[PDB]
């Protein structure tokens, strides 16, 4: 009987099998719909891959926004979708595991148990802390965690496999975000991108050209000085475009969110003032294992940029420590699937006679 | 808190998806390919090890973590966590066996290939810092792995001896012992410097091996080594020392390597390293020097190796090497 892991991504979906060393589906956690016939047998929804390749006749919505589900109907969309399309395996023969975003309202966890138990009818599900997954996926149970991904970065304080509430740090701008940046920047280089298909283009220009300046403003001005910096892009349509110093700008703006008109402090500060919102004594702890997780932590450079900054906010002494698992796109997933594959976890399932019981309720003393 | 290591301990072994027990006589001896889970109580709350073996996969890894964290939920979550990885067993940990050595073996249950089969011949570098601490860890039966400062065993179902470096120390004599008995024969203790014909041929090959007058001198335990790591990738040029015990992994690829034997100083090159923080590293092992308290013997050597291309003199200081380790 093999278990289902699913981390469900503001804007990516990852689902497998517990004990696999990588999601089996990862896909766009998009459901679109007519913008108002066509053939016949009128799909009322279509999603994920599919619902991209097109676009023309639809709105795509995303179900999840900075980490927190908001529309149950296509997010049920979703969740059908990875189980009967992607992962091709019928709910009520496994238990499923479901990551969830750091705060999540008790609200969410209930309706998500709900939602498994009465729409899929599944044997046994669970809800782990998507931060706490990638740190044990390093083999830790303390130290601070970074996730940002699409939608969301999360500063996550860990101590001894538990969250630190208090501490925990929210900062709605990431992926997407800095894709969408992009675009602004790139077209007033004088390129124009503006289509959502042409979203498309420039997100992988933003994940095969973009890094993390050391010193923005020295690369400020080793970019315009030489153009050492640049850097040819081919588009489809075969037109080359070369992109310079918004390679960094663009990911700079983790560092200075001002960049996109948002109030908030930097990646860098978050960390140190949720490091400083933990005891005086797990501190130390904290910056030596700076685990870091998310697509958005890919950035070339980024991990060195994020030590510089701490180690100028810490104390003269911390020793500053940032661990960049190469397979952090998959953190999550991973440890989840570990977490999953365990014995031990039998027992930690919640079962369905129990959710009969006990109802949505049981997430909160199940889980934690 | 902080006790002899006298009291009672439970050792697990993260095998499969499965924390299991492991025999209660062995407790001393570990699998360099696994990851275990140890519950010490102290003499007076208690303590888990989350012990990781150098060579165990990240499921493994990934596994006793968790694991370590559900035993301590499971007790009330009163006792104290504390992830160690090989080679940097803390104090405390290390004194959990009596004063035997730690023993640690090569491979281990890789579950979908199951427990390795210990070997046909085999060889242990028995080795021990300030503190006596001592650990015997398994490495290849081949000459050029002998290191004039410890004292090896090499156990051949033929045969079996118990080397002993010109340098080693009373503790790696002792511990190496202690490697003995644990898993069976006795020795031919053969100093070095004077080996039969036949302890040469338990290694097949003919000799030269990790050797060093520095090596050699049984009054190390005065100047230890110092393995410092220089790096520029903050902006600034630092060096931090390398705590624990010099492991090959200690080595950043990344940057640029000080290992000061006193009497010499190799500075190490990452492959991927920096030019600029290869003269800074010169510019400081030069100046490490100089500021010295004139204990610092006229005019130390210092030396540059290229990472892949260490000599023995270099790394006959890291406790098991692997030529094939960054390939
Ligand atoms: N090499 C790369 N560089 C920079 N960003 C990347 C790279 N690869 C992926 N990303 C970004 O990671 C994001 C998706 O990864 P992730 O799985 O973190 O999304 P997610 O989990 O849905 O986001 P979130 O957890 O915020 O809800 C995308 O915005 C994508 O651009
Ligand atoms: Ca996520
Ligand atoms: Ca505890
Ligand atoms: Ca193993
Ligand atoms: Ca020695
Ligand atoms: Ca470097």
């Amino acid at each position: 009987t093999t278990a289902l892991v699913c981390d469900n991504g503001s804007g990516l979906v990852k689902a497998g099998f517990a004990g696999d060393d990588a999601p089996r589906a990862v896909f766009p956690s998009i459901v679109g719909r007519p913008r108002h016939m066509v053939g016949m047998g009128q799909k009322d929804s279509y999603v994920g891959d599919e619902a991209q390749s097109k676009r023309g006749i639809l709105t795509l919505k995303y179900p999840i926004e900075h980490g927190i589900i908001t529309n149950w109907d296509d997010m049920e969309k979703i969740w059908h979708h990875t189980f009967y399309n992607e992962l091709r395996v019928a709910p009520e023969e496994h238990p499923t595991l479901l990551t969830e975003a750091p705060l999540n309202p008790k609200a969410n966890r209930e309706k998500m148990t709900q939602i498994m138990f009465e729409t899929f009818n599944v044997p046994a599900m669970y809800v782990a802390i998507q931060a706490v997954l990638s740190l044990y996926a390093s083999g830790r149970t303390t130290g601070i965690v970074l996730d940002s991904g699409d939608g969301v970065t999360h500063n996550v304080p860990i101590y001894e496999g538990y969250a630190l509430p208090h501490a925990i740090m929210r900062l709605d701008l990431a992926g997407r975000d800095l894709t969408d940046y992009l675009m602004k920047i790139l077209t007033e280089r004088g390129y124009s991108f503006v289509t959502t298909a042409e979203r498309e283009i420039v997100r992988d220009i933003k994940e095969k050209l973009c890094y993390v300046a050391l010193d923005f403003e020295n690369e400020m001005a080793t970019a315009a000085s030489s153009s050492s910096l640049e850097k040819s892009y081919e588009l489809p349509d075969g037109q080359v475009i070369t992109i310079g110093n918004e390679r960094f700008r663009c990911p700079e703006t983790l560092f200075q969110p001002s960049f996109i008109g948002m109030e908030s402090a930097g990646i860098h500060e978050t960390t140190y003032n949720s490091i400083m919102k933990c005891d005086i004594d797990i501190r130390k702890d904290l910056y030596a294992n700076n685990v870091m997780s998310g697509g958005t932590t890919m950035y070339p450079g980024i991990a060195d940029r994020m030590q510089k900054e701490i180690t100028a906010l810490a104390p003269s002494t911390m020793k500053i420590k940032i661990i960049a698992p190469p397979e952090r796109k998959y953190s999550v997933w991973i440890g989840g699937s570990i977490l999953a594959s365990l014995s031990t976890f039998q027992q930690m399932w919640i079962t369905k006679q129990e959710y009969d019981e006990a109802g949505p309720s049981i997430v909160h003393r199940k889980c934690f | 808190m902080d006790d002899d290591g006298t009291g009672q301990k439970q050792i697990w072994r993260i095998e499969g998806s499965n924390k299991v027990p492991v025999d209660p006589a062995t407790y001393g001896q570990f699998y360099g390919g696994d990851s275990y889970i140890i519950l010490y109580n102290y003499r007076h709350g208690q303590i888990i090890y989350n012990w990781q073996g150098a060579q165990s996969t990240q499921d493994e890894v990934a596994a006793s973590a968790i694991l370590t964290a559900q035993l301590d939920e499971e007790l009330g979550g009163t006792p104290v966590q504390s992830r160690v990885v090989q080679g940097k067993e803390p104090a405390h940990l290390m004194s959990l066996f009596g004063g035997k050595p730690m023993i640690i073996y090569k491979g281990g249950t890789s579950r979908e290939g199951g427990q390795t089969a210990p070997a046909s011949t085999r060889l242990f570098q028995v080795r021990a810092n300030s503190a006596g601490a001592t650990r015997a860890v398994e490495v290849l039966p081949k000459a050029g792995a002998l290191n004039s400062n410890d004292a090896f065993v090499l156990k051949t179902p033929s045969a079996a001896y118990l080397w002993v470096g010109t340098g080693a120390s009373e503790a790696e004599k002792t511990g190496a012992q202690e490697l003995l008995r644990v898993l069976r024969a006795q020795p031919v203790q053969v100093a070095e410097g004077s080996e039969p014909d036949g302890f040469w041929e338990a290694l097949g090959g003919k000799a030269a091996y990790r050797t060093s007058p520095r090596l050699k001198d049984k009054k190390m335990d005065a100047h230890p080594p110092r393995l410092f790591a220089c790096s520029n990738k903050i902006g600034r040029f630092v060096i931090e020392e390398v705590p624990g015990e010099l492991m090959q992994e200690d080595l950043a690829t990344d940057d640029v390597m000080l290992l000061d034997t006193w009497d010499q100083v190799f500075v190490w090159v990452g492959k991927d390293s920096q030019e600029e923080e290869k003269t800074e590293a010169l510019t400081s092992a030069k100046r490490y020097i100089e500021t010295d308290p004139a204990n610092r013997d006229r005019r130390t050597p210092i030396t540059v190796v290229k990472q892949g291309f260490e000599p023995p003199s270099f790394v006959g200081w890291f406790l098991g090497w692997d030529d094939d380790y960054w390939s």
